[PDB]
């Protein structure tokens, strides 16, 4: 989604349709502000989420002693130095796929041999 | 074709069970009459589109020679179906007076979805004759046929009198079948009426229990 | 358990005063989108502000404790993933002492701060009845770890058995795991210390069925003997 | 995140002899404090020294 | 009881002559039943001994 | 128905287928017718037929009820089907002075029981 | 043994790898979950199963290597103390530790102890005690065993009072029940609970498990055992069997009697096969006839050579006469006389089976005096076997269920907490489930099972949806989403809202719960009728999409429509019916040749209840369908079936713990809850609110 606020109010924006020119706007319900929409998408639900998997990957991730290490060669820098964890999306369903974070290039690679990622 | 044929199967399955119940109650219905196939049901009670014509289905039934021996005052029965999913005071007043004029003893009304509280108020309006309401959907499956459902047999006034005499009982002391009980409904039991249940025993092979109506 | 102690409760201000002075931006001036990766710092469930380089702060605070400057009964935890640093001066927290292990060793691997020299330095004082438990505590060889802090550490059971890697085997001995970890922050003084007063009289409790032990630590309380010499 | 473990030992405290006496002494000292006040009223009314 | 949750009361007391004995002349102070050990799995009792 | 058928177828064609347508043519018618019926577608458717037909299989699969798989010990016996194919699992039914109840199950004929 | 210990170590070693192999397989996302289970749930099941298979193998290794001189083996052999597991745990390997059924869980964030790395699903991390008690436990093994050990102590502690109160309620509900001088079981109101005690009018002490021969075997094997044909030279009784053997051949008058005999035996066979559907022969009945024969044989020093001094009339009529003397009820009237016949039915089938002519002569080789004595003894024993008026069968039954409950330690709520559910006539039960048996023919057809599974297991638009989106697409004819461009180009060729509801469905999910874009779309279309314009991407097309539009102010309107869509739109299945599992249950059925043979069937297992609806489903056996919720059985199938289900349920709770309580006890409880006309609970509400005495 990614929504905007009113400059002047800082209050949130409500969508208004410009019936005449068939176009979407964003009105402020505290002042007389109006701005045209960036995207046609107003609301996104998302039931089968993937946002949470690689959360809290601070560059300090290597400083956690609790995290386990592996000798897996990186797809980028080919470094056999990396820390690993499972999908941080705390759901029942969730697969046991592993996320490896490079102790040099910091690139996040997975063990998923069914699908190919970029997060 | 679609999912039309399935509502037919269900109405036919329901009809078989109605016929089953009627024969069981103690009325003259044949086995070939019950065992009527689906194809034969279609080519009888379906219009010029194969849509079920429930008005045609409605039938009269008479007590078997055997039935008048046990229950002499057991009169004739009328079983009416309805093509209108919601049955109202208009269709009900028709059926109600029909039983009073044809001097019927009992009358069953098989309805698709509902019977308005307007129409339901005409149910106990014409005694000594009695009216019963059966939701078509319940009857699709004959519960009496189930593994767990044993033989219930309705006792006569004399048979009852004898039971109580033989066991030195007050009606209080007998185990009770609830008036609304699926089987008490199937048999059209009235308050005071007694059933004789014959169940199989891992103990004795055959065990006879009795239940009085609520 | 034998080595368990309970936090008496100290003063939070020397730590709040210390924090602000060591790069802690106060909450009163926080601007979430400006510093968005900011590690949020708490002292007894009171959010005091944020810090930009917790890595260095955490090390300073740990050195403060291991020196004695910050009391040893004070609990401080750094949950990297959650971007949080919680501190407890709080009374009532149950803690246990553990040996400190440091990657810090010129000669070789990650090794337990305490050396055979300290051990003889103690047994010298054992023969005298100058080197106390406090002496190991202020020399930062050993530390106090409550349950919340335990969450962020990584402990070795045995020191010697769980330290140098592999460069026949007795069959009668129990099957043991390994020292695969290169991450080890602490080591267990002795695993038998997980037991309380009563269970500590049970001979070979590692050879009994779980409840039979639970039974003895109930019966020995009803066993006769000399209770006091007076 | 996961629902909080209500049984995590780190989230439990032990109230020992110290805090137990402190809890009791508080309610016992406020019991004394407000009995002295009841006296200061009784002794300022009649100036009974 | 021993230190292994192996409790019991005295059923009888026998004098030394009635007691079973080693060729060495040693006699038990206590006779405990084999039937205790299996179901209970108190191996440390046997090792203690 | 027719318408438806026719338408538706127609428507267818446109667508683618164309081519176828163309063729137508041619063729026849027838175828237608046838357608109506068936328806046719597949056949118617392709080319979907494959996938659409294959997709049903995954759905069959998703319709079968988990199989409690368990071992059978060759020193444990049934009281009816007098056969050495029984499974067990022990629990602590009694206090810490008697220990281990051990429940049995004739994995073939279906009787269950206790040992104390 | 030294090598047995090497062999044990290497058994755990290989199982340890088998586990790593399934772990590596799961981490690589190649693992394929069992229908009705998480990918993780499925994995843990495997791990737990291998590790146990292992503990047992390791155990069975030692058990075999220990000689007969092993004092432990010796105690286990006599049955004096200890079992297999005790040897296993002591000598070889303790095994996996459980708490709440699952392995030791992550009490600490992503780990079981601080001595482990995060996300460690290894046996050693989740509580597998590799070592024997003889070897000793590692600190980790020691603490995990301690967690697992503590669990048992908790239930031992709790169960103790829960179990106690259950006992009280059973006793207080039954106290006033006893057998009167009319063989009737009545309460303090004289209300009949049972017409005759435990349906047979016998005292439970006087009963023993006996085999009803007639029941099983081939139709041919029966014939050989029972048939006497004096009109056939091969099937007559050889003159070696009895003295009259020579003069008996061709006796038409006598043959009339053996025809009655055989005809009754055949009658009996069918009848018993109706009672005991599985074909179970062994049943508890009074009078051990087997023993009486044995005794007659030593008492009379029965010469298995010389021929008998019995007549066919002596046997045939002798038995017919003995039967009339097996008195349970005495009254002179049809009701009481028919009642007597009823109570005695089963025992007689046994009696007729064990005392048929061929049997008595060929097998037993009885003399007339031996037979005369056997008959008198059956009579005497039978009479001694009847219940004594005064028997306080109420308390008896309560205590006979109460005491065993006191010794109590698809996955369905069972034991003590289930008995609690049962007695309380608990409305909101914990594991409601239907057991859906298939139509007679298509019983072995797995594909038919799947068809019903699909037709019954509940499916909502939510279960198939990846995400729903609201877009402003003002031209109904042309789309701002270039992906969808092709879907319009068709679902237009071979007025409405500018606001679009676009939802993406999951191909993988759309398959496991077999569905088509067409059929999904049809449901939405048929839900909102002519007030919502629906279009959908084809099953073939890469992405799975459904585009919806309505027919000033519209934003909130569509957010309501999407909630209705996900939460209220039912695709497949019956409401309340979730997780439907397919199951290959084994069924004992008579073969054409006569003998009862294993003919397994496909059965469905529900995770919820809707009786009325699932019964009316085509492709099932509406005659066989069962639910654990007897409250439902009662409501749908009547109070009689309510009783049968309620007993079935009670019986299971006892037999699950591997315990046996005689029928009558459970029968009585079940009957008492029943008699009123509904489900009267063993609670302050139920029984205690009846017409009994106020002090009571
Ligand atoms: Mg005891
Ligand atoms: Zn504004
Ligand atoms: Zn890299
Ligand atoms: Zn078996």
């Amino acid at each position: 989604t990614t929504f905007r606020f009113c400059r002047d109010c800082n209050n949130m924006l409500y969508p208004r349709e410009d019936k005449e020119n068939n176009r979407l706007l964003f009105e402020c319900r505290t002042c007389s502000y109006v701005e045209e929409a960036g995207s046609p998408l107003v609301y996104r639900h998302e039931l089968i989420t993937n946002i949470g998997e690689t959360a809290g990957v601070v560059q300090d991730i290597g400083s956690d002693p609790t995290l386990p290490r592996s000798d897996r060669e990186c797809p980028k820098c080919h470094s056999r130095e990396n820390v690993f964890f499972q999908s941080q999306q705390r759901r029942k369903d969730t697969s046991m796929v592993l996320f490896f974070v490079c102790l040099s290039c910091s690139h996040i690679f997975t063990s998923d041999q069914k699908n190919k990622r970029t997060q | 074709d679609q999912e039309n044929e399935r509502n037919i199967s269900r109405l036919w399955r329901a009809f078989r069970t109605v016929k089953e119940m009627v024969k069981d109650r103690g009325y003259f219905i044949t086995q070939e009459e019950v065992e009527l196939p689906l194809e034969d049901f279609k080519a009888k009670y379906c219009d010029s589109m194969g849509r079920p014509q429930r008005k045609m289905m409605s039938f009269q039934a008479n007590p078997t020679e055997e039935s008048i021996s046990k229950f002499p005052d057991m009169g004739s029965l009328w079983v009416e179906f309805c093509d209108e999913p919601s049955v109202g005071v208009k269709t009900m007043k028709t059926f109600v007076i029909h039983i009073q004029e044809k001097n019927f003893q009992t009358g069953i009304f098989v309805y698709q979805n509902n019977i308005t509280p307007s129409a339901m108020k005409l149910v106990p309006s014409i005694p000594p004759a009695t009216i019963e309401t059966f939701n078509e959907a319940a009857l699709v499956v004959n519960i009496t046929h189930h593994e767990l459902v044993p033989k219930h047999i309705r006792l006569s006034s004399d048979e009852k009198r004898e039971l109580l005499k033989r066991y030195r009982l007050k009606e209080s002391q007998l185990p009770r079948i609830q008036r609304a009980d699926p089987v008490a409904l199937y048999l059209g039991l009235k308050r005071g009426e007694v059933v004789k249940i014959i169940r199989k025993s891992e103990t004795s092979g055959r065990y006879a229990s009795y239940r009085i109506c609520m | 358990s034998l080595m368990s102690c309970i936090s008496v409760g100290t003063d939070p201000m020397p730590i709040i005063t210390f924090l602000s002075e060591w790069g802690m931006e106060p909450l009163e001036d926080y601007v979430p989108h400006q510093s968005p990766d900011a590690t949020r710092v708490f002292v007894n469930g009171v959010w005091h502000g944020v810090h930009r380089n917790p890595a260095r702060l955490m090390e300073t605070l740990r050195t403060l404790r291991r020196k004695g400057d910050i009391n040893p009964e004070v609990s401080m935890i750094r949950d990297i993933r959650e971007k949080e640093l919680k501190i407890f001066t709080d009374a009532g927290r149950v803690y246990r002492p553990l040996f400190i292990v440091e990657d810090d060793e010129s000669l070789g691997h990650k090794e337990l701060k305490v050396r055979k020299g300290h051990i003889a330095k103690l047994m010298a004082t054992e023969y005298q009845d100058e080197y106390t438990w406090s002496s190991l505590l202020n020399e930062g060889l050993v530390e106090y770890i409550d349950a919340e802090e335990e969450e962020s550490i990584l402990i070795a059971m045995q020191p010697e058995d769980l330290e140098p890697a592999e460069a026949d085997v007795d069959p009668a001995k129990r099957i043991r795991v390994s020292h695969h970890a290169t991450t080890f922050t602490h080591c267990e003084i002795h695993p038998s210390m997980i037991l309380g007063v009563a269970a500590s009289i049970i001979p070979f409790p590692d050879h009994n069925q779980s409840p039979r032990n639970t039974y003895q630590s109930a019966m020995g309380k009803q066993a006769m003997g000399v209770f006091l010499t007076n | 995140k996961d629902q909080d473990d209500r049984d995590h030992f780190g989230k439990k405290r032990l109230d020992l002899a110290g805090p137990l006496l402190a809890q009791l002494f508080k309610t016992l000292f406020k019991k004394l404090t407000k009995d002295i006040f009841r006296y200061m009223q009784r002794t300022v009314e009649e100036a009974h020294d | 009881a021993s230190r292994h949750g192996q409790k019991g009361t005295i059923g009888i007391t026998y004098r030394r002559e009635d007691m079973p004995f080693t060729a060495e002349g040693i006699v038990p102070d206590l006779i405990i039943n084999p039937h205790a050990i299996p179901s209970r799995m108190t191996v440390a009792h046997l090792i203690e001994c | 128905a027719y318408k438806a058928r026719y338408r538706i177828i127609y428507s267818n064609v446109i667508s683618k287928n164309n081519p176828d347508l163309k063729h137508k043519i041619a063729n026849g018618d027838i175828t237608p017718e046838f357608l109506a019926t068936c328806d046719a577608k597949d056949l118617a458717p392709a080319p979907l037929k494959q996938k659409i037909e294959e997709i049903a299989k995954q759905n069959l699969y998703n319709a079968q009820g988990a199989t409690i798989e368990r071992s059978v010990t060759d020193r444990f016996t049934c009281g009816k089907c007098k056969e050495k194919k029984v499974s067990y699992y022990q629990l602590q039914t009694r206090s810490a002075d008697e220990p281990l109840t051990t429940f049995c199950t004739c994995e073939a004929c279906g009787n269950r029981w206790k040992f104390s | 043994d030294g090598p047995t210990m090497r062999e044990i170590t290497e058994t755990i070693a290989e199982a340890k790898k088998k586990v790593l192999d399934v772990t590596k397989e799961a981490q690589a996302n190649l693992l394929t979950a069992k229908h009705g289970m998480t990918l993780r749930e499925s994995f843990e099941d495997n791990v737990v199963r291998f590790l146990n298979e292992a503990r047992d193998k390791a155990g069975r290794l030692a058990e075999v290597n220990l000689k007969d001189l092993n004092n432990v083996k010796q105690m286990v052999m006599a049955g004096s103390k200890g079992s297999f597991i005790n040897i296993a745990q002591m000598s070889a390997c303790v095994g996996q530790q459980s708490v709440e059924g699952k392995r030791i869980a992550f009490g600490f964030v992503d780990r079981t102890l601080p001595h482990f790395s995060k996300d460690d699903y290894s046996p050693e991390s989740k509580g597998f005690v590799e070592n024997s008690y003889l070897r000793g436990l590692t600190p980790q093994e020691f603490f995990f065993h301690a967690m697992g050990g503590r669990e048992g102590l908790i239930d031992t502690a709790v169960k103790t009072a829960e179990t106690g109160y259950i006992q009280r309620r059973l006793v207080k509900a039954l106290e006033d029940i006893m057998v009167h001088y009319d063989n009737t079981t009545r309460n303090s109101l004289g209300n009949v609970i049972q017409f005759i005690y435990g349906e047979d009018g016998m005292d439970a002490a006087h009963i023993e498990k006996q085999s009803l021969d007639t029941i099983g075997g081939s139709d041919a094997a029966f014939e050989k055992r029972y048939r006497v044909d004096l009109l056939n030279t091969d099937h007559t009784l050889d003159p070696s069997l009895l003295e009259s053997g020579s003069e008996i051949l061709g006796d038409l008058k006598l043959q009339v009697l053996l025809d009655e005999e055989y005809k009754q035996l055949v009658k009996d066979r069918k009848f018993l096969r109706e009672v005991f559907v599985d074909g179970e022969a062994n049943w508890p009945l009074p009078v051990n006839i087997r023993r009486i024969i044995q005794n007659a044989q030593q008492t009379f020093h029965i010469d298995h050579t010389k021929p008998s001094d019995l007549t066919i009339k002596d046997i045939v009529l002798g038995v017919k006469d003995l039967q009339e003397n097996l008195l349970v009820l005495r009254g002179k009237n049809e009701i009481i006389q028919n009642a007597q016949r009823d109570a005695v039915t089963l025992f007689c089938c046994l009696l007729r089976s064990r005392l048929a002519t061929r049997r008595v002569l060929q097998e037993y080789r009885l003399t007339k005096q031996a037979f005369d004595w056997v008959l008198s003894n059956i009579e005497a024993q039978f009479l001694r076997s009847v219940v004594h008026p005064g028997e306080m069968v109420g308390v008896l039954a309560a205590q006979s269920i109460g005491e065993p409950a006191t010794q109590m330690t698809k996955k369905v709520t069972s034991g003590v907490p289930r008995l609690k559910e049962i007695l309380n006539v608990a409305k909101n039960m914990k594991t409601p489930s239907l057991t859906v048996y298939l139509e007679p023919g298509h019983a072995a057809d797995q594909e038919q099972a799947k068809l019903i599974r699909s037709a019954i297991e509940h499916t909502t638009l939510k279960s198939v949806t990846i995400a729903s989106e609201i877009y402003y697409d003002p031209d109904p004819r042309s789309t701002v989403i270039p992906e969808d461009e092709e879907i319009i180009q068709l679902h237009f060729s071979l007025q409405q809202s500018p606001w679009l509801l676009r939802l993406e469905l999951d191909r993988a999910a759309m398959n496991d719960k077999d569905l088509t874009m067409g059929q999904v779309g049809e449901r939405i279309k048929q839900t909102f009728k002519n007030d919502l314009f629906v279009i959908w991407s084809e099953d073939n097309d890469e992405k799975l999409i459904i585009r919806c539009r309505v027919v000033a102010e519209e934003d909130h309107m569509l957010k309501k429509i999407e909630n209705t869509m996900l939460e209220n739109i039912t695709l497949r299945g019956v409401e309340n019916i979730e997780r439907v599992v397919m199951m290959k249950y084994d069924r004992k059925v008579p073969s054409p040749t006569g003998e009862y043979v294993k003919e397994p069937e496909w059965v469905l297992e529900t995770d919820g209840v809707n009786l009325s609806e699932v019964m009316t489903v085509p492709g099932i056996d509406p005659t066989r369908i069962y639910t654990n919720s007897f409250i439902d059985i009662m409501e749908v199938l009547g109070i009689e079936a309510g009783r049968a289900a309620l007993y079935k349920e009670v019986y299971n709770v006892i037999a699950s713990d591997g315990s046996y309580v005689n029928y009558r006890h459970m029968a009585l409880l079940v009957d008492v809850m029943t008699t009123q006309g509904g489900l009267t609970s063993v609670t302050r509400h139920g029984f205690n609110r009846s017409n009994t005495g106020a002090l009571m």
